[PDB]
RNA sequence: AUCGCUUCUCGGCCUUUUGGCUAAGAUCAAGUGUAGUAUCUGUUCUUAUCAGUUUAAUAUCUGAUGUCCUCUCGAGGAC
């Protein structure tokens, strides 16, 4: 984990473990993932994100 | 007529609140309330910005006339800065673990809130609303 | 005693950072304040500014500015211009020189317009090239110390100081453009840092800077580094609204 | 990440030691951290890139940077630590031949190769300080005859002008 | 200390000021209070809420005068 | 940048109003306020249409605007609070067309605050003093005294500083000669906020109080509490003097109460509904706005209620009390933030949002097939009526206003070279989408 | 054209990029007060006006050299460069010009019916004129209602930079004694005072 | 010490040793409003009398404009008794 | 060259230290009231846990010195 503050004056293992990863978890939310988000409509009126997209995309439909 | 001079003046009274003695901060300070109290209205309040930031660090004082001094200093630039800048520096304090800083908060809040306690009412922070209390104001978030 | 229970609710840093919105602020002795969520909720509003340092120190704010030595007040360049300084320093050491028995016959004999200095060298001083200081915006709180600190941190890769390009080998001033400094060199020889990846090097990954010159001599831009099909290292190496105010005065 | 500043200058400030370590890349750590008596630089200094191979290439580069007029090195953190090398490949550049030379050790000095002043083309021989005389034995043995750029290398210990 | 009888007068000389222990709950339900007293001063954010909602100006200031008596929950302990 | 403010058209829209002689004459001026301005309309019998004859600027806020007469004299003062800390006395010259200030009384700070005074204020029914009451722990009550020459003097205040407790409304008792006396509603937010169940915040009660003057002794001693069953808006002052008993209207939610202290026993009323109409089970019914027309003959009350129906209200007494009370249907306008009932058989209605309306009186409201409520009447179930279109009322004037402006647009979207604007204004039911031109119809 | 102002509902304008290639929306610069807005308009590229839900209009400039395209709670912020109380809710700004030829202006149309302009200076002559006209009309023409009118056009924040055209233009409506002083202490005729009045609104409105 | 019972409409006065200054502010220039104070410490022998010296009622105790900018002319009676 | 001298030259920077005489030529040096701040000056302080009070955290304050015997805070042990 890194030494950035956030930690600072949290000296025991199982805490700064599970902060951190409380903290993870929201760093993740807040980064904006085109993956997931970016969405993508096929031509058949139906739609599937930007990942599935390109997937069946450049395996031989889309 | 200080909106012509109070360029001119403003890196001396930061020079000499930037520490040389007690005596000195006390008359830098009496300087930034008369400076205050003639420039409102005119738009100088970027200097008499950049002059809190070397005059609120000495809110901690126990001189009686050095912090009665910063004390006035306040009040006038409370009304030519305006009450939302003042209260946001004095937001933090006022719950601090502390006894000296909760009650050197209370006593500037106190001074900002008697005179204009009638603007802040568009001031206040956001502070959520626990279980058993309603504390966000619903009033103000109506859209129209 | 009665606050032995609540020092019992006094929780953990660790309750407090993981039950927080936002963890940077949660600090030691926050969990000592009657109302926590508050003071943290406070101190991560927007805009607001944090108290002093030094209300723990058992050295004193100021007092400890007590032991070194200072240089006079630097006066405004405007000012000196106006050439008062001079005027002042003379005076300064005649009445230095002179003697009690000379004060007093000056005092009765005055020296009446020694000196003199026109006005509209003042007044275009004071009003015609009286010009913004700098200021610092809201919050940044002075402290014993604070004007210490030195504008550094320059991340944005093309940041280079004129030493720098003098004790690296490189040129300082308007060819500090034109001068790709020795690291894109190996920018351009095996890549750019791989954390600064989102960095582009001048003549290395960027284009040319006005007027750069291509060679493999000293003082060119070499071969922009490029793949066997053309397509460069990275970017480009070699090179392929209306902001009008409303109510200006004329 | 962490950079041994060495050859580290006295008044050759920090600040623009991270001014320079920007101009290369992540300035992000730039510390000399000196005696606790003297507040001068102490010779050998910390200074961390976030990034492995910036700090690679940044300290490739850096590297005989004249610090204080002197070239400093930045490595991992006169004797005679001299080696002569000929039949030198003339079609080398100044960095090319501290990345060549430097695999070994630091190079306080970088390949000074002795070319005819009359033209600005070399003859074929040089002279590099390294960091230790083993340094220069490994170099010039891993080289001895070995394949340079387009005349095969020889290196050993270098003569005293 | 007389400074303080003076001061304690000032308590009860404004209703909203503080004091260092001063709790989160009677600091936001004095702000509370006055709030409601400029909603219904200002002659103009009347018009905002009687607009905003569908009410009408005596239906507006009688919810708000009714409001001003516990706004934020319930007390503390 | 560096600008210049300029107003186009001032403010439409009214918020309070007043009638007398503001002109010493029997000619009936009235004074209204829009936001920050001050503007006297003289409304002339002969067509009926009313000449703005005078619009000031103050600067401020009007929170409470009120016209009074001195014992005998022939003008009609203003007495406004506003929202400094001062009380200001205004008269109009016609010969320079223009309000004068004859008195100022500073009390306190600036601004819209909370427990300064001046969002409330009360005279007394002859013209002797004036309260001034904030919405919290203070009023202060002005003397007031023609001097030799007649020219108005006002000495120090009195107080009755009481704390913890709200105001809902303050107003001056009818009393003759004696001494007067005021009205206030109140409440006490104290214990509800002692107690840390809410219960207290239910079980409290508005208390229909009465503070009087002692102008012998000069103060002001609480005289009369009285626990009210509910809280209600307000209160409505009943003629006294010589003409009527005293007492109060107290306005409150369904119910319409007459009420003055000593011997009376206390006299209620509930409201009558429209019938079969399609509102809310829920929703209750509130006197929005009132206003008495007393005259030579006898006195009435008209009160307006929410969906806009006005009602009559006269008292049938017997020799001190009065017995009972009729509210009997008048007619429905648009909803009013004050009604001004003008001798020469007009009222003026201030719209609250739109065009302001100027109706003429063609019968008293008395004598018809309209039904007839009270009271006496006992029952289980409550009253109806089934309204209809302007019976006794006839519209003769209609002020046009802009408040609320809640949308524009400029363009040029006529075929004409200059730009019209595009309001789109009014609440609801009655609102518009508008074109405004610079040209002249 | 590319650039968006966001106006939140309480804090203030936060302008926002958008990356197209990376396609991203991305912080640079916001404002440094809360101000409940109602709607706000563009008067360049860099300069924001706001009305506001108490009273306010604002106008509120980037810094000039704002580093458009990168990657407390913000990096670098605005500044604000006028703030009038106007005295009603302010729904609508738009940046216009009225009658032909004339130079643009502000119109602001509040809650009660009002209606009005602000308009820019030309000449630091106008704005010292004005300026020197209403600092001596405060002084001995006060507002009716006890009121002070440097405090209550900055009831909630200060005055910057606006005059108050409609205390100017009661001049007019004053008495000929203080027509007089007043017009004096300019020394000039109280011809040039009133003509130098109308005229402003002349060349702008009607 | 003050009175600080609430404001009046009578109007305060200054001896002449204490001539010039403001009541509070302790200044010596532009002043621009007029003192008042409260019955309690208007009446009897205290009629005209130095709010600051005690002194004879002569000259008029005015508010610095300071002091009316920040509106501390608006508490009443500041008698030091 | 040495060693003894003689003279001169030079270098330090050292050392020297003033305009004679008289009746030491003559003469003579006039601040508060209040508090209070700061600065000097003088001076005074080994305890081993733990419980609490307290404090942002320390500290302070309060209380006995792991228990038991015993000999001189110290010691051998049942533990
Ligand atoms: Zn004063
Ligand atoms: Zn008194
Ligand atoms: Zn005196």
């Amino acid at each position: 984990i890194p030494n950035t503050a956030h930690f600072a004056n949290v000296t025991q293992i199982e805490d700064a473990v599970s902060l951190w990863a409380k903290l993870k978890l929201q760093k993740a939310s807040e980064r904006w993932q085109p993956d997931t988000e970016e969405e993508y409509e096929d031509s058949s009126g139906n739609v599937v994100n930007k990942k599935t997209y390109e997937d069946l995309k450049r395996q031989g439909l889309l | 007529m200080g909106k012509d001079y109070i360029y001119a003046v403003t890196p001396l009274l930061e020079d000499a609140l930037m520490d040389r003695d007690l005596v000195h901060r006390q008359t830098a300070s009496a300087v930034v309330q008369h400076m205050s109290l003639g420039v409102y209205g005119f738009g100088c309040e970027d200097s008499l910005n950049h002059l809190l930031n070397y005059v609120w660090p000495n809110v901690f004082e126990t001189s009686p006339h050095v912090i009665q001094a910063v004390m006035g200093a306040l009040e006038g630039l409370r009304v030519a800065i305006g009450p939302c800048r003042m209260l946001q520096y004095c937001l933090q304090g006022l719950f601090h673990p502390a006894r000296k800083v909760r009650d050197v908060y209370w006593k500037i809040y106190n001074s900002i809130y008697i005179g204009s306690q009638d603007a802040l009412i568009a001031h206040y922070p956001r502070i959520y609303n626990d279980d058993k209390n309603t504390y966000i104001r619903y009033e103000l978030d109506y859209i129209l | 005693s009665k606050k032995k229970l609540r020092r019992m609710n006094r929780f953990t840093v660790a309750e407090l950072k993981q039950l927080v919105a936002r963890p940077d602020v949660v600090e030691m002795h926050d969990v000592t304040a009657q109302d926590p969520k508050l003071l943290v909720h406070l101190k991560a509003t927007r805009n607001s500014v944090p108290v002093p340092r030094h209300w723990c120190f058992k050295r004193k704010y100021l007092q400890g500015k007590r032991g070194i030595e200072k240089p006079p007040f630097e006066l405004p360049d405007f000012i000196k211009r106006t050439g008062i300084q001079e005027m002042r320093e003379a005076l300064q050491e005649k009445e230095e020189q002179k003697t009690m028995k000379s004060k007093m016959r000056e005092k009765v004999r005055p020296k009446m317009g020694k000196i003199d200095i026109d006005y509209q060298k003042l007044h275009d001083a004071f009003f015609k090239w009286q010009t913004k200081p700098k200021l610092t915006i809201h919050g940044d709180l002075y402290y014993e110390g604070k004007e210490f600190e030195t504008r550094l941190k320059e991340k944005k890769p093309g940041d280079l100081s004129d030493e720098l390009r003098i004790s690296l080998g490189m040129p300082v001033g308007p060819n500090a453009h034109k001068v790709p400094p020795p690291w894109l060199i190996a920018m351009q020889r095996y890549g750019p840092p791989p954390s600064y990846p989102n960095l582009k090097i001048p003549g290395l990954n960027s284009p040319i800077p006005e007027s750069c010159s291509f060679g493999y001599h000293a003082g060119g831009w070499g071969k922009p580094p490029v793949d066997e099909t053309g397509k460069p290292l990275y970017g480009d190496v070699f090179g392929t609204i209306d902001r009008t105010p409303w109510g200006e005065l004329e | 990440a962490t950079v041994y500043v060495g050859g580290l200058d006295e008044k050759v400030s920090e600040p623009l030691l991270w001014e320079l370590f920007l101009q290369a890349g992540p300035v992000v750590n730039t510390h000399m951290p000196k005696d606790r008596v003297t507040g001068q630089h102490q010779g050998y200094g910390f200074v961390e890139f976030l990034s492995e191979e910036d700090a690679d290439y940044a300290i490739k580069i850096m590297n005989m940077i004249k610090l204080y007029g002197k070239p400093i090195r930045v490595n991992k953190a006169d004797v005679g630590a001299n080696i002569f090398i000929g039949n030198l490949d003339p079609e080398i550049d100044e960095k090319l031949l501290y990345d060549t030379f430097s695999a070994f050790g630091v190079i306080l000095q970088t390949p000074k190769i002795m070319r005819d002043p009359d033209t600005g083309n070399s003859k074929g021989y040089a002279f590099i300080n390294f960091a230790s005389f083993d340094a220069s034995d490994a170099a010039i043995e891993a080289m001895n005859g070995q394949y340079l750029c387009n005349r095969p290398i020889t290196v050993s210990y270098a003569f005293k002008k | 200390y007389t400074i303080h009888s003076q001061l304690e007068h000032l308590q009860s000389k404004y209703i909203g000021t503080g004091h260092a222990d001063t709790t989160k709950w009677e600091w936001l339900v004095n702000q509370h209070r006055d709030s409601y007293c400029s909603y219904m001063g200002h002659f103009d954010l009347l018009n905002y809420f009687a607009i905003a909602e569908n009410e009408s100006k005596a239906r507006v200031r009688f919810n708000l005068m009714e409001k001003m008596l516990q706004p934020c929950g319930p007390p503390a302990d | 940048m560096f600008l210049y403010n300029l107003t186009l058209q001032r403010a439409t829209g009214i918020s309070f109003a007043i009638h007398g002689n503001f002109s010493g004459t029997k000619q009936q001026e009235i004074v209204v306020s829009r936001g920050k301005i001050l503007e006297l309309l003289r409304p002339d019998p002969n067509t009926g249409k009313v000449h703005t004859l005078l619009t000031v600027e103050v600067f401020g806020v009007i929170r409470s605007l009120m016209a009074f007469r001195l014992t005998g004299g022939t003008k009609d003062y203003i007495v406004v609070g506003s929202d400094s800390g001062r009380i200001v006395i205004l008269e109009y010259q016609p010969s320079k067309n223009m309000f004068e200030k004859i008195h100022q009384e500073t009390f306190g700070k600036s601004g819209c605050r909370r427990i300064v005074p001046g969002q409330f204020l009360a005279v007394d029914p002859k013209g002797r003093a004036v309260m001034i009451s904030a919405i919290e722990k203070q009023k202060l009550v002005y003397i007031l005294n023609r001097d030799a020459a007649a020219r108005l003097t006002i000495s120090s205040p009195l107080e009755a500083h009481k704390a913890n407790t709200l105001v809902y409304h303050v107003v001056g008792v009818d009393v003759g000669f004696e001494n007067p006396m005021f009205a206030c509603l109140e409440m006490d937010y104290e214990e509800a906020d002692n107690d840390p169940t809410g219960e207290a915040a239910a079980n409290t009660q508005q208390t229909l109080t009465f503070y009087e003057l002692d102008l012998g002794l000069n103060h002001v001693v609480r005289k009369y509490s009285e626990p009210l069953e509910e809280h209600g808006n307000f209160l409505i002052t009943v003629p006294g003097g010589s003409d009527g008993p005293s007492g109060v209207l107290i306005c409150s939610e369904n119910y319409i109460t007459y009420k003055n202290f000593g011997d009376q026993p206390d006299i209620r009323c509930p409201i009558p509904r429209r019938r079969n109409d399609l509102d809310d089970p829920e929703r209750g019914m509130i006197f929005v706005c009132s206003a008495t027309h007393k005259t030579k003959s006898m006195f009435f009350f008209l009160a307006q209620t929410e969906q806009g129906d006005i009602f009559k209200i006269t008292l049938e007494t017997d020799e001190d009390m009065v017995t009972e009370i009729r509210l009997k249907y008048f007619d429905t306008v648009p909803v009013a933030a004050a009604m001004c009932v003008l001798k020469t058989g007009f009222l003026f209605v201030a719209s609250e949002f739109g065009n302001h309306y100027l109706y003429q009186i063609a019968h008293l409201g008395d004598d018809d097939e309209e039904p007839e409520f009270s009271s006496a009447m006992p029952l289980e179930d409550t009253f109806f009526f089934q309204p209809r279109p302007l019976k006794n009322l006839v519209l003769v004037d209609e002020l046009d206003s802009l408040s609320p402006i809640l949308f524009c647009q400029i363009a040029d979207l006529a075929n004409e070279d200059t730009p019209q604007l595009y309001v789109a204004c009014g609440r609801g039911p009655r609102s518009s989408l508008r074109v405004l031109r610079h040209g002249l119809e | 054209g590319h650039r968006v102002i966001v106006s939140d509902v309480q804090e203030s304008f936060i302008w926002v990029r958008y990356k197209r290639n990376e396609n991203q929306l991305i912080i640079f610069a916001d404002d440094t007060y809360p101000r409940w807005v109602t709607t706000a308009s563009l008067l360049d590229y860099d300069t924001v006006a706001g009305a506001d839900k108490f009273g306010n209009i604002c106008v509120v400039r980037l810094p000039p050299n704002t580093n458009d395209e990168v990657d407390n709670g913000a990096s670098q912020k605005a500044e604000v460069i006028m703030n009038y109380h106007v005295g009603e809710t302010v729904l609508s700004l738009q940046k216009t010009t009225l009658i032909p030829g004339g130079s643009e202006s502000l119109v602001y149309t509040t809650l009660s019916g009002g209606i009005g302009i602000l308009v820019p200076f030309t000449s630091h002559e106008d704005h010292d004129f004005f300026q020197h006209v209403e600092m001596h009309l405060r002084s001995e023409h006060p507002p009716l209602c006890g009121r002070d009118h440097l405090s209550f056009r900055s009831y909630y924040f200060p005055v910057k930079n606006v005059i108050d055209g409609d205390l100017c233009e009661q001049f007019n409506s004053m008495e000929p004694n203080k027509q007089k002083n007043v017009s004096e202490e300019l020394d000039r005729t109280p011809p040039e005072v009133s003509k130098k009045l109308e005229d402003i609104r002349t060349r702008y409105a009607f | 010490i003050f009175c600080r019972k609430q404001a009046g409409v009578a109007i305060g006065r200054l001896c002449e040793k204490c001539d010039g200054k403001c009541v509070i502010c302790d200044s010596y220039v532009r002043p621009c409003t007029l003192v008042r104070i409260c019955d309690e410490c208007n009446y009897g022998s205290y009629q005209g009398r130095c709010v600051i010296c005690g002194g004879p009622g002569v000259s008029d105790a005015y508010y610095c404009k300071e002091c009316t900018i920040q509106e501390k002319d608006r508490d009443g009676c500041p008698k030091i008794v």
